[PDB]
């Protein structure tokens, strides 16, 4: 499900889906 | 970073979790 073009809302929802309880960080413009 | 990465161009399992903590 990750292989695509993932942006916004839906590149932020793959991040926490992947990441679990390990939580992530989003840095859009860097 | 990870919009050129995975929004801009294909992402991939390898580059997510690079952002994972």
């Amino acid at each position: 499900f990750v292989n695509q073009h993932l942006c916004g809302s839906h590149l932020v929802e793959a991040l926490y889906l992947v990441c679990g309880e390990r939580g992530f960080f989003y840095t859009p413009k860097a | 970073g990870i919009v050129e990465q995975c929004c801009t161009s294909i992402c991939s399992l390898y580059q997510l979790e690079n952002y994972c903590n």
